[PDB]
RNA sequence: GCGAGAGACCGAUAGCGAACAAGUACAGUGAUGGAAAGAUGAAAAGAACUUUGAAAAGAGAGUGAAAAAGUACGUGAAAUUG
RNA sequence: AAUAGGGUGAAGCCAGAGGAAACUCUGGUGGAGGCUCGUAGCGGUUCUGACGUGCAAAUCGAUCGUCGAAUUUGGGUAUAGG
RNA sequence: UGCUGUAAAGCUGGGUCGAACGGCCUCUAGUGCAGAUCUUGGUGGUAGUAGCAAAUAUUCAAAUGAGAACUUUGAAGACUGAAGUGGGGAAAGGUUCCAUGUCAACAGCAGUUGGACAUGGGUUAGUCGAUCCUAAGAGAUGGGGAAGCUCCGUUUCAACGUGCUUGAUUUUUCAGGCCAACCAUCGAAAGGGAAUCCGGUUAAAAUUCCGGAACUUGGAUAUGGAUUCUUCACGGCAACGUAACUGAAUGUGGAGACGUCGGCGUGAGCCCUGGGAGGAGUUAUCUUUUCUUCUUAACAGCUUAUCACCCUGGAAUUGGUUUAUCCGGAGAUGGGGUCUUAUGGCUGGAAGAGCGCGGUAAUUUUGCCGCGUCCGGUGCGCUUACGACGGUCCUUGAAAAUCCACAGGAAGGAAUAGUUUUCAUGCCAAGUCGUACUCAUAACCGCAGCAGGUCUCCAAGGUUAACAGCCUCUAGUUGAUAGAAUAAUGUAGAUAAGGGAAGUCGGCAAAAUAGAUCCGUAACUUCGGGAUAAGGAUUGGCUCUAAGGAUCGGUAACGAUCAACUUAGAACUGGUACGGACAAGGGGAAUCUGACUGUCUAAUUAAAACAUAGCAUUG
RNA sequence: UAACGAGAUUCCCACUGUCCCUAUCUACUAUCUAGCGAAACCACAGCCAAGGGAACGGGCUUGGCAGAAUCAGCGGGGAAAG
RNA sequence: AAACUUUCAACAACGGAUCUCUUGGUUCUCGCAUCGAUGAAGAACGCAGCGAAAUGCGAUACGUAAUAUGAAUUGCAGAUAUUCGUGAAUCAUCGAAUCUUUGAACGCACAUUGCGCCCUCUGGUAUUCCGGAGGGCAUGCCUGUUUGAGCGUCGU
């Protein structure tokens, strides 16, 4: 047979993402010796939006504690931050829309973005449009705060850990329909080459594990082992289970 | 359309002059000669192609220098002027 | 009519390709080429153009005098006069509160 | 094309000059065998693959 | 590679691809592919001159041992043709 | 870098009319759309037309699909034989 | 010419020819051809045969020449018809360009002609490109893999400056200080980017030469001006103005720098048009006539603007206002100012140039002279540039070189002295490579001078919705073997009584319909459509009528002057014609099938196949 | 399942040379000439009937018969060519 | 009976077999050890009185010097070229030189005849701007020199 499109995506030639029109990497500051300690005051200078990302970006301006220089920050922009805000970043920062603080200074219940993995990384979790962290419990013997993500998991992340207080903007964009195959096509036009998609049963055996036969049909179980190989998954990767979806998970 | 009108399309070289052999077999995008293997330090040659080798090797052009050791290694690489006779 | 031709080689209607049609003295219709239009300055804080300032590519600004590129004001060439105005309004009363923050605090301080 | 290159040019120069018909005192040379040049090119028949 | 001497070898469709301005001419985008083609006569003595023709050429003449050797040149088979 | 001329007439806006109200009706304006008739362009349905030792190793004539976008196209650049 | 042998073969007469060769005894082998769709070369029949038929079309005379259907000149008839058979370029070619000679081969007839052949000539740049910048990307370097050719990394786990500024000192040595985040390099003749125009000139070059007139960058440097004893200028309430009018490190901002569509406004070029002054044409008759010339560059100065802004003032009886509905106590309307100079006006450039006429010098190189070159109008016109606006996206539509400005306040500066070349004038210099020609029914690729293929700019009159079709002007071609005839069968195109799909697998092919105005329009429906559904009527020419505007001047509801093509109606009129050529839907009732727009088997399949939005599942 | 379709199909109206059933006209060929001038194919070749025969002969056997050189057409045969 | 066709013969064609040769090939043997950063092999472009190739050569360009030798070269032309001689011709010999642009290819780059920097001299009134001549600036590694870094570390 053929090497299935799957395992060309790896090579990474056709299929690197596209980003020219890019306005930069959203992160976090740099933990530094003012956010460790205190707090630092940065003005939101525009929000703009970013091709390929359904949330918008806030350019925020700091200045440097070191030397005389501006620094401009890159932050995903939670609802309701304008341009011209003074945003505040760090351990003593207060808990307002927008403001940067660790995990452990946020009380039970609160809502965050642009959460941090592991203290220091500038940012992981919750970071897409409507999306947001919810803050569970602390345990501060362990120095452990609790939080939901996005998909529903509960996680267990340091309490110096930052987040931005608020939800990410843009939400709400999957609740219209595309209509359109040229609504797909300028979308993936600025993220990556995924699209068309072409079935695997529509395609002859070389190039797929579903393809060929007399009729369009998969022919054995689409659930394939998580211990296959390349060029074996294709269809449901280790399902734990298949069909539609009843009652509470 | 695949034979003459398709050969109507063909203005656009993918080799040009090779500096250090001189064929027209540097290819522009590559920057290298299929050649010669230009820039590469070593010369390109194969056992598979012997007929290659006899095109463009020691002897096919004008040996400036190596022409003349054999002479100078006959007079046991002499050095100084010849004498003239009493 | 007469018809013309591009003067140059590039045969092509890009930007930097544009062409005026002309009369010469000859009594001729000849394509002349045209440089690209110039872009206003703009104030540093609001994006707005700012007035008194010459509209040149940026390579001419290196021609005319400091009069034709400036404004006889602070921040003259750099930002208008009403966002220097708000900048100047904005330093004195923060300063001023900033004063009003020190000496309450030492009341407060002093109260207690 | 008109825009061209001094090396391409420089190879043209030299195929013009190879493209002349044999100085016709050279059959009078003794034991003289070539009777014309035999290595000429017309532009139109055989291209020069620069 | 450099210098020599040889052969119950081949003799121009043979012998190296190449006996010759042969790795040439030429082909291919490229890697590469790659021919054909030796012999007038001892000597050019390579036909002065006249004539017909627009000319190429012809007819005389001339050189040569030979033009039944005329740079379509040693001999000059067969197919095919007058 | 390129893309005649028409048809239809989306939101928004103006005016008038009706109604107790909720709301509704009429005339304009406006100029939306992988909308439409149809050039250039791009494509290639049918004659199973021509041609079929061709003009041509895929062409020619008519007929035809589409024609403001998932549009057409130059140049540059990347992907290389299981 | 014969002889010998059953034969494989051997010998001999005659001719041709020119340098070596044979018998016998033995040795040795790359040793014997009719075939292998054998190999290479050569040659027939076919056969003077197939054929040399797309792209409207040629003709008379003269010249030249041995020779003319094919060359040149004149006359004419035509065509391309500005979306060109015109004028240029990019890619590619490479001398094909030009002049002179020239016809063996080539131009599938011919050839005196040629992109052929031969000999020469020809490509001139500070301002046009390349060169430089970065784009997707490519790729060296401390390094980490790999037996290795080499692979990987480029914000790369690295002690990574061939740093810079002054105070000067000459001693070619110093003394400091300031920083080193980033930065090898390559990557565009369409992206970015310092600066040139007009007239003339050659056989062949020109934004490159000549003449005139400028501009840019780099440098030097003098005069004039400006500034300072209130040291680093004044004026304006302000927006801001100006000939100038210190400003280190460092920091910040602007330009470079950006999709697409819609109508509107303005400019320019073109189109149209009145008067006048020249020239041509027509004149049976007429036409204040039909045609033609009347032009103005880069650059310099002054002036010129929508938008934006400033000052005043304080708004409901809400007003201002666009084709498009936005704006105003966050300050409207009103009044007065500021600014960008896109674009236009006047002047210089510049009439001296160019153009149109008229007269001459004369076999003459080349001129020489005079006169005119002027004043208006018009617009849903065409193209193009700019402007102010409006829409649109789960799409928001490059980078870098490079230049300027600001913030900052280091340092240095006047009293009879330093600036500052961001004010004026003057001085010097600008290297390298490309540059001819074709760009295509003959200069490129398709084996070729092949009906194929191959990116782009300019674009006149009439008809019209129209850049379609049809006719025409400028320009360009008149090329494609030709002559004589006009059977069959073809190919391409037409018409046909009566019938009207009976033909055929099948209405294949053809026909029929068709523009515009007015009327009228069903089921069904996702309420958007279906729809040009279906189905009717009208349309020429001429002579009239009515409506729809602009600018000035105080019940101005008015006068005066000007002006564009749309719309509606009536009379008359003809072989009842009239979207008169051109251009230009056939329609209806249903079934199967895919929702739709879209996509693929280059060269036998365009589909019901693929894609798609929507839906679900999985990690 | 509205809308859409160079998709497959049936019927109707209109329309017609598709047909009854053919005729006529034009251009370019073909044709004849001057010039120019290929290719496929080719064991040898080329009139029939029957026989026998590798069971369908141009040739063989027995008969019919049989007169140069040819031109335009033609598609029975050459179990024609590719 | 001609024409036509067929067969033979002669002569003439077409074509290039045959025969004769051979500065070539092919095999065997004998002898020798010598490429390159002191820039090779290879590439490009040039160079002659009249040359396109081949052959030779490099702006000192079908060659310069030197040694030997002793009257040519030659297709034509021509010495301010030569003959009992520092003398014609000569890749005869060869020990001195020249050796464009490149190439392992070395300042950087190279689809560019693109772009720096250092030293000496020199032109334009010039340490800086513009021009000319000559000489320089690659990488890995070795030995050494010099200037340095590290609380790695000794002593005072
Ligand atoms: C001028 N034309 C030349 C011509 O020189 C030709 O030469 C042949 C020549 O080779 C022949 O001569 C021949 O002689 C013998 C024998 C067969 O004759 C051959 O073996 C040999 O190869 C050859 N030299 C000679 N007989 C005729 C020329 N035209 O060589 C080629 C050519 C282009 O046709
Ligand atoms: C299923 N096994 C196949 C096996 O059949 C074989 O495949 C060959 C393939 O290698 C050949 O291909 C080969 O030769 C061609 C060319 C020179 O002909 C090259 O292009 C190719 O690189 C070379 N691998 C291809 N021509 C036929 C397949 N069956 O080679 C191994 C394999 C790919 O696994
Ligand atoms: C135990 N030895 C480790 C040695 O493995 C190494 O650690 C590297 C570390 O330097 C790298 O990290 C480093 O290099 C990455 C680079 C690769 O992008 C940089 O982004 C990063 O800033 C830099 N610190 C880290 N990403 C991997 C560790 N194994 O160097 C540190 C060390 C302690 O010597
Ligand atoms: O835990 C709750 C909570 C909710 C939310 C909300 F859902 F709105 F984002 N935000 C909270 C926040 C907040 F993120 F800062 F807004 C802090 C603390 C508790 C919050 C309750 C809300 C009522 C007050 C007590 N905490
Ligand atoms: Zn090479
Ligand atoms: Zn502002």
């Amino acid at each position: 047979g053929r090497v299935i499109r799957n395992q060309r995506k790896g090579a990474g030639s056709i299929f690197t993402s596209h980003t020219r029109l890019r306005k930069g990497a959203a992160k976090l500051r740099t933990l530094d010796y003012a956010e460790r300690h205190g707090y630092i005051r940065g003005v939101v200078k525009q929000i703009i939006h970013d091709p390929g990302r359904g949330a918008p970006l806030a350019k925020v301006a700091f200045r440097d504690p070191y030397k005389y220089k501006l620094r401009e920050e890159t932050f995903i922009a939670n609802e309701g931050v304008y341009t011209g805000q003074f945003i505040y970043a760090g351990k003593k920062a207060s808990l307002n829309v927008g403001n940067i603080l660790p995990l452990g200074a946020c009380p039970e219940g609160t809502i965050v973005s642009n959460v941090e993995e592991k203290v220091g990384d500038r940012g992981a979790l919750g970071r897409t449009s409507g999306n947001y962290v919810i803050i569970i419990g602390h345990n501060p013997d362990e120095n452990k705060t609790r939080v939901k993500l996005p998909s529903g998991a509960k996680k267990i992340i340091s309490s110096d850990a930052r987040g931005v207080i608020g939800v990410v903007a843009g939400g709400g964009r999957i609740d219209k329909p595309l209509l359109k195959a040229g609504r797909a096509f300028h979308k993936y036009k600025v993220k990556r080459n995924s699209w068309p998609k072409t079935r695997g049963v529509a395609m002859n055996p070389v190039d797929h594990p579903h393809g060929g036969g007399n009729h369009q049909h998969i022919g054995k179980a689409s659930t394939i082992s998580r211990g296959a190989v390349s060029g074996q998954k294709a269809g449901l990767i280790a399902a734990r289970r298949t069909g539609l979806l009843r009652g509470t998970q | 359309g695949k034979g003459t009108p398709s050969l109507g399309k063909r203005h656009n070289k993918s080799h040009t002059l090779c500096n250090r052999c001189g064929r027209r077999s540097f290819h522009v995008q590559k920057k290298t000669c299929s050649s010669c293997g230009y820039p590469a330090a070593k010369m390109r040659s194969h056992n598979w192609a012997l007929k290659a080798k006899r095109r463009r090797t020691t002897g096919t052009g004008r040996m400036a220098y190596l022409k003349h050791v054999t002479r100078r290694f006959k007079n046991g690489f002499q050095t100084g002027v010849a004498k003239a006779q009493t | 009519a007469q018809r013309v031709t591009y003067r140059r080689r590039n045969p092509y209607n890009t930007r930097s390709n544009k062409i005026k049609v002309v009369k010469t003295p000859g009594g001729k219709l000849v394509a002349q080429h045209v440089k690209k239009a110039a872009s206003r300055v703009k104030c540093g804080d609001c994006g707005s153009a700012l007035a008194g300032i010459s509209t040149l590519r940026p390579r001419q600004y290196a021609q005319v005098s400091k009069t034709h590129k400036t404004v006889q004001r602070a921040y003259g060439g750099s930002r208008c006069a009403n966002c220097v105005k708000e900048r100047i309004v904005r330093a004195f009363l923060i300063e001023e509160q900033k004063i009003v923050k020190r000496v309450l605090k030492e009341q407060q301080d002093k109260e207690k | 094309p008109s825009q061209k290159s001094f090396r391409t040019k420089q190879k043209l120069a030299k195929a013009q000059k190879q493209n002349r018909p044999l100085p016709q005192w050279i059959r009078l040379r003794t034991d003289n065998k070539i009777r014309y040049n035999a290595k000429r090119r017309h532009w139109r028949r055989t291209k020069l693959g620069i």
